């Protein structure tokens, strides 16, 4: 058990590490569409580069 | 920040993109957080075992 | 323990059906957050009702 | 779709209690999670017994 322990440790490390990364990548994702939707959604047409 | 300059001229697309991402945010984040989760519970049983 | 059994399959079934309510009912709310959040992210103070 | 009037003047407040309403689903379902999976393993160690 003693080893199970051990992959098992090895297993949540695995996920907290692909979770960590995961949502880091995503999260700055989704925050860049929150970016967009609020400093730009179609906001842009206001501007229209005149 | 994303991209460097990335079609910023009419960037209306990538915010579909975007979505596909933040929808499979939630997937691989709520079974990530799970399976560890149950091998959390697994260990204290291992642990008490 | 067939007495805990028969107790803990009705906690298996609230579980369940709570998990299943929540997730639908948060997620339709996800649904019209997203809408509100691409629509109109403060574009009705664009609008200002002028 | 949402409503039939609902509050269109000024709707921020809503997006704030939506946002607020998705923490309360990963609070939600992380709890139910674990809780019915703790308890299904409380269901095990009553099998084995």
């Amino acid at each position: 058990l003693r080893q199970r322990h051990t992959e098992l440790e090895r297993e949540v490390s695995r996920f907290e590490d692909q979770t960590q990364q995961q949502r880091q990548q995503y999260a700055q994702a989704k925050e860049s569409l929150t970016t967009l939707n609020r400093l730009i959604p179609q906001v842009t047409l206001l501007l229209d580069e005149t | 920040r994303q991209g460097r300059q990335y079609q910023a001229e009419d960037l209306e697309a990538l915010q579909n993109e975007l979505e596909a991402r933040q929808e499979a945010l939630s997937l691989s984040v709520n079974e990530g957080g799970e399976r560890r989760m149950e091998m959390r519970q697994e260990l204290e049983q291992l642990k008490q075992k």
